[PDB]
């Protein structure tokens, strides 16, 4: 459950993204697959070597996606429920991976925006991140 | 289990780390953002808000204690299950630290040594660094 | 994120509880200290014996606001915010430690109501018993 | 590991258990309470519903021989890491299974033999079978 101060934290940072939603979404990925090579399993049909038109294309929809969640942070459910549907029910991801991709998020977005990144900021994010996560791994 | 080129770029990396200050940072980072760690350290005092954790003394200090065996494990990658004997037996017994709290720190490092340097800390140098971590993780798990 | 469905297993479920609630809730927490010794640690000040009235007394208290819980079940946080201070910013609960009680209390359901326990409801009690211990491991 | 009289409880409840239905009950029951389990069995048919998942006989008989993988276990606790070796190899480099999932299966075991064996399945034996399934979960993990 996020707090007011969580909620007030994410917009701020995550509206720092910004122009760069595909970069950091496509970067955070790479990082996933670089770092946890097992979730390369879930884009078998997936180009995935480094600067990978699809990767890059699938980056800009996960970013795209948070976007769409912190527009819609008190009715995260509702927004969200074509990919809960889409994760939970069709791709039946286990939930390990969105941890890895979620740090692989934090990583990214501390590498990028580092006066952003606070301790404070950095726990929000976390909390946002698995809130969105706890979405998409529900069928509800 | 990491490759000649990994242990390289983990390296060169490493030797850039102020030791003073990201173990420290990496520790704060681990209290504020996975508050229930806090019940492990209430020696340390006033850790009541991000500012009281992050200028905490005891935390830095702590946390250059921690660093430092972070670089114990980095100049023995080949044995970390040695390397971390000892301190195994500690938090396990007489701490009593779940193991996945070792996981959530290895994680906060990654997290800092991607704050402090930036687009420096590439994709490949983190996927080296993962491994770093979860073998320090493993092997103070391993009581 | 409970389903519309899992709402009324847990609601049907729990109900068969009823009169058992603080028994059930104090075997589950003798379940717990004995398989997972470190989560005594918590109850320094508690007889912790077989039999102890003090368990006894506090397993009914946490039967009680499960039952609260299922009363409010589209409301928890706001319901259950006196228990998400107290555990989450006063007691500093590690959450590992929700999921042991939650798994004891489903060990407790399956021993005593076994005509109850079918695949269904334990799926729905063991979402509703993770929702309940994510509301009291958050700061919001 | 176990006291003698931890084993004799766990080894008593054991020769009980119906050998056709407990391990089936448990894969079942991890299929559905957590459904994402269900990617690693695709070639198993229909597991759209919890009584076709239940009812699915290579459920029944994949849980057959989960149970004696279990069983395996119980005949030699001294040496879980060797015995659990090969299947070990299998499901890291093959299944590519997340070990956590490795402990919700050793959980649902333990709620089917409560299940089960309703009262008997008491508090200290409870305690022992729990020691069991994360040996079980711990050598699985170990590769
Ligand atoms: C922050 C968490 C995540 C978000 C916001 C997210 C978002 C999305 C979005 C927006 C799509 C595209 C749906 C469409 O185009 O209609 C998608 C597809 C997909 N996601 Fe995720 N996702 C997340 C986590 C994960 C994880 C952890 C995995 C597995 C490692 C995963 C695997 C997939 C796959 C396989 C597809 C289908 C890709 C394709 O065929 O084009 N997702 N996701
Ligand atoms: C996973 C990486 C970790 C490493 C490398 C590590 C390393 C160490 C070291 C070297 C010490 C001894 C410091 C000294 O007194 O000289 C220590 C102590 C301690 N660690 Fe850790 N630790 C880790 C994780 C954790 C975690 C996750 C917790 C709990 C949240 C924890 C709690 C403690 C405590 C309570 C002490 C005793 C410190 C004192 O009061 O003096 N550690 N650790
Ligand atoms: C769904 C799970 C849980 C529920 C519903 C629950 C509920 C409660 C309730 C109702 C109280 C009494 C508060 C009052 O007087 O108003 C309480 C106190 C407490 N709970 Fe929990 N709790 C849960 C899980 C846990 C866990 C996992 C632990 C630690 C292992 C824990 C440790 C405590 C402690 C230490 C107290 C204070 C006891 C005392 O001083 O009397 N709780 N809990
Ligand atoms: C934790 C306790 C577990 C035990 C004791 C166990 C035991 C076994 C055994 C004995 C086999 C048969 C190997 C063979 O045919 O040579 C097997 C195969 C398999 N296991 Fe597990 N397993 C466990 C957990 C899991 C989990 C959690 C999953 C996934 C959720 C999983 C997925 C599989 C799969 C996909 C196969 C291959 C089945 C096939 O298609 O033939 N296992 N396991």
């Amino acid at each position: 459950v996020l707090s007011p101060a969580d909620k007030t934290n994410v917009k701020a940072a995550w509206g720092k993204v910004g122009a760069h939603a595909g970069e950091y979404g496509a970067e955070a990925l790479e990082r996933m697959f670089l770092s946890f090579p097992t979730t390369k399993t879930y884009f078998p049909h997936f180009d995935l070597s480094h600067g990978s038109a699809q990767v890059k294309g699938h980056g800009k929809k996960v970013a795209d996606a948070l976007t769409n969640a912190v527009a819609h942070v008190d009715d995260m459910p509702n927004a969200l429920s074509a990919l809960s549907d889409l994760h939970a029910h069709k791709l039946r991801v286990d939930p390990v991976n969105f941890k890895l991709l979620s740090h692989c998020l934090l990583v990214t977005l501390a590498a990028h925006l580092p006066a952003e990144f606070t301790p404070a900021v950095h726990a929000s994010l976390d909390k946002f991140l698995a809130s969105v996560s706890t979405v998409l791994t529900s069928k509800y | 289990h990491l490759t000649p080129e990994e242990k390289s770029a983990v390296t060169a990396l490493w030797g850039k780390v102020n030791v003073d200050e990201v173990g420290g940072e990496a520790l704060g980072r681990l209290l504020v953002v996975y508050p229930w760690t806090q019940r492990f350290f209430e020696s340390f005092g006033d850790l009541s808000t991000p500012d009281a954790v992050m200028g905490n003394p005891k935390v830095k200090a702590h946390g250059k204690k921690v660093l430092g065996a972070f670089s114990d494990g980095l100049a023995h990658l080949d044995n970390l299950k040695g390397t971390f004997a000892t301190l195994s037996e500690l938090h396990c017994d007489k701490l009593h630290v779940d193991p996945e709290n070792f996981r959530l720190l290895g994680n906060v490092l990654v997290c800092v040594l991607a704050h402090h340097f930036g687009k420096e800390f590439t994709p490949p140098v983190q996927a080296a660094y993962q491994k770093v971590v979860a073998g320090v993780a493993n092997a103070l798990a391993h009581k």
